[PDB]
């Protein structure tokens, strides 16, 4: 799930 | 507000073997770019995380075709992709994927071409397709659904401005989305066979993407 | 010339146990009725006889799965079949064809609805479907488009006319055929393991629209 | 193919 969620949150 | 003018930059900020495993390696370099390109949308950084997510995961394959299929408008018979290689008709047909990307060609990439569209048009498209008030899981559909409204508002009177002389244009934009929404899912499902065959590597962030909501 | 009366016309000249059983049999009921509305368009009979057929071919799933959308807007969670029985949420959910008729309630039944959406702006979108120049095979591909343009000119007008209040209402019209087009080929692939598993009865026109193109 | 043709026939 994460490696989006982290790029999102800059 | 919605002005065109950052959509185009959120545009010009993200700028730049065998044809398969080219795809599939420009298409995991691509989602990074998508990301990038997500948060120089307005409005869409100050939506509840879980549903920037939502939006990104439902749309993003559609987003990275429209953008490839607008960068190969000034390539004969055949694609360019972010890795700077060309995936030409026989190359891809010699792949097992002539037929979708036949499909690209005449139904994307030659419309595109044929009626100029232009990097803005590109860009309030792709941001239509990002606000999908369609997606499932959704905290708040209809404030999604506002903003895809203040995206095409902008877009139609850009038209009307830009080209007062094609009434018909913003229509006409509008009318290549569902040929982009049926090519999306059939190159889904051939992502989902190169990964179940898994005899094409397959990045994490990509490999992230095919994976059950 | 693309008057909307006669759409309209159209659209009014062709109104009227197990739930996939009665699916089955309802669309091969309307596929007839698909072909007399389709004489009944401006432009259409004088067409060459094959364009007709591949047209017809290429959008008869999204036609008539528009008007069984627009027809239950005065329904309660199900929809309503031309044979006249009601299929609702649980009856298709014990069928096992939930989720697709889940998408159906959302994306277009309840979207008709709460834009009350009339009998003329569904006539003009069926025909916008059913001039489709991207369909393959087409002996003149710019001719279909010039048909569909002077459709959603028509459209425009009668939008910005019938609803000055509403000035995206002419987008928002044409922001349904993604997922229109997006439910029908997921409806097909329904069609096609029913005639497979072939435990479900289907008549001799519908089961001329399953077969090779 | 053929009762697609003959109903287009009228
Ligand atoms: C052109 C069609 C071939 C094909 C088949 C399967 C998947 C894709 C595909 C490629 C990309 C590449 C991105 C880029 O280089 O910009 C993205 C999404 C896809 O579905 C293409
Ligand atoms: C509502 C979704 C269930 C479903 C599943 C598979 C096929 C269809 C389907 C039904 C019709 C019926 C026509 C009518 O009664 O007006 C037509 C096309 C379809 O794909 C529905």
């Amino acid at each position: 799930h994460k490696i989006l969620h982290r790029l999102l949150q800059d | 507000d919605m002005p065109v003018e950052r959509i185009l930059e959120a545009e010009l900020a993200v700028e730049p073997n065998d044809p398969v495993t080219n795809i599939c390696q420009a298409a995991d370099k691509q989602l990074f770019t998508l990301v990038e390109w997500a948060k120089r949308i307005p409005h869409f950084s100050e939506l509840p995380l879980d549903d920037q997510v939502i939006l990104l995961r439902a749309g993003w394959n559609e987003l990275l075709i429209a953008s490839f299929s607008h960068r190969s408008i000034a390539v004969k018979d055949g694609i360019l992709l972010a890795t700077g290689l060309h995936v030409h008709r026989n190359s891809a047909h010699s792949a097992g994927v002539g037929a979708i990307f036949d499909r690209v060609l005449t139904e994307l990439v030659s419309k595109m071409r044929d009626m100029q569209m232009d990097k803005t048009e590109l860009g309030c498209l792709r941001a239509i397709v990002l606000f999908n008030p369609d997606s499932k899981g959704l905290s708040n559909p209809a404030e999604v659904e506002a903003l895809r409204e203040k995206v095409y508002a902008s877009l139609e009177a850009y038209c009307k401005h830009k080209y007062p002389e094609q009434p018909g244009r913003f229509a006409k934009l509008l009318l290549r989305l569902p040929a982009l929404r049926s090519i999306g899912l059939k190159c889904l499902e051939h992502l989902f066979f190169f990964k179940l065959i898994g005899d094409t590597p397959i990045d994490t962030f990509l490999m992230e993407m095919l994976e059950a909501p």
